């Protein structure tokens, strides 16, 4: 029927909008990897490291 | 015109030591070494002191010899965008925090590789910022300067002369004689 | 009947040294210390050498004094089911692998706390397996034996006599005089 063809377009537009609204993510993420950290805690790790 | 062999059994003459001391005094360091080829120098320098547990942070526009040497060494490699120091600092901080892959144990050491003057772009590197970062975060610095050792500077000493930076801040200085001095080799 | 005060300033007599030497010879160790109370001994022993970065692995049926001492020390605590050694080995392996929480750095040390004879159940601990595990995985051992120091053994030496285990394998041995010797205190 005619509403089926319109429903196809609606389904495409909805998925397009959903993909547009999403945020970037990468496997090789930033500090947010663990994260379980705060700015105060990170300085302790930085200062504790000795080469 | 003939030589004897490797410089550990026969093939060393007083001219070699004279050139050693002359180059060392000219640059401003305390001691030096002279090799017959530059590409081989870079390709064989890195494996002597680097290992699988170390980290190397380098620019994205380095020469091929450095890439080959780092590949032979076997250490991990992270790269940063050309001319960005905020990204470099963020990368250093993150790499210090995270540690080794899959074990999250601390790195043994971190080394920074850069170039004095880039031939494809004709731009200089901001040495003082690198020195400040390495002093603050306790890192090591390696500088490659073959296009700028004889042609640049008020007296031609190199990149360390125009910025006024003391030569003792940088750890290792390298260069080749091909570009400006009319003879082949490196140091 | 009166004592001068803290042993570091006044209150030490020849009887004290004689008692410590006699206890050390009787147990089979090389040196020992004597305290006026047992609960205080356990509650104050642990904070002297343990820290937030260490790990303590203990049974689930230990006395209250050990729990108070570990709480005051501040170290991390992990517990295993009574009588399970496969679980203990798995826990030790896992804790070695993972490391510290949220940073995944290695622990500074690991300590195993156990009790010689359990009063609520009347059962013995398997000491040879603990000795084998601590030798294999490089861990330390602490043994609490107040109910078994004088009443058990072919000659009454303790839990180390019935199993034939050399006393030098265990690191710290503790006990109290209240149960069998008719006097109050601990060592």
């Amino acid at each position: 029927d005619d509403p089926y063809r319109t429903t196809v377009e609606i389904g495409l537009i909805l998925y397009g909008i959903i993909y547009y609204l999403s945020k970037p993510q990468q496997k090789k993420s930033l500090q947010a990897q663990k994260p379980n950290l705060s700015p105060q805690e990170i300085d302790a790790l930085i200062e504790d490291w000795e080469p | 015109i003939q030589s004897g062999g490797p410089r550990a059994q026969i093939g060393t003459t007083d001219l070699h030591i004279k050139a050693e001391k002359l180059v060392a005094r000219f640059i401003g360091k305390e001691d030096a070494l002279v090799f017959s080829m530059g590409y081989g120098t870079n390709a064989n320098l890195f494996n002597a002191f680097l290992d699988k547990k170390c980290l190397v942070i380098s620019d994205e526009l380095n020469h091929t010899s450095i890439r080959t040497g780092v590949r032979l060494s076997g250490a991990a490699v992270r790269t940063f965008k050309h001319g960005d120091m905020v990204g470099l600092e963020k990368l250093i901080r993150e790499q210090i925090v995270l540690g080794q892959p899959k074990t999250n144990r601390p790195w043994k050491k971190i080394l920074i590789c850069a170039e004095g003057l880039f031939s494809m772009e004709g731009t200089l590197c901001n040495l003082p910022k690198l020195v400040e970062l390495k002093k603050k975060y306790k890192c090591y610095l390696f500088i490659d300067e073959a296009h700028s050792i004889g042609a640049m500077g008020p007296t031609g000493r190199g990149v360390c002369e125009i910025f006024g930076v003391d030569p003792k801040d940088v750890d290792i200085l390298m260069g080749t004689f091909t570009k400006s001095f009319g003879a082949a080799g490196g140091y």
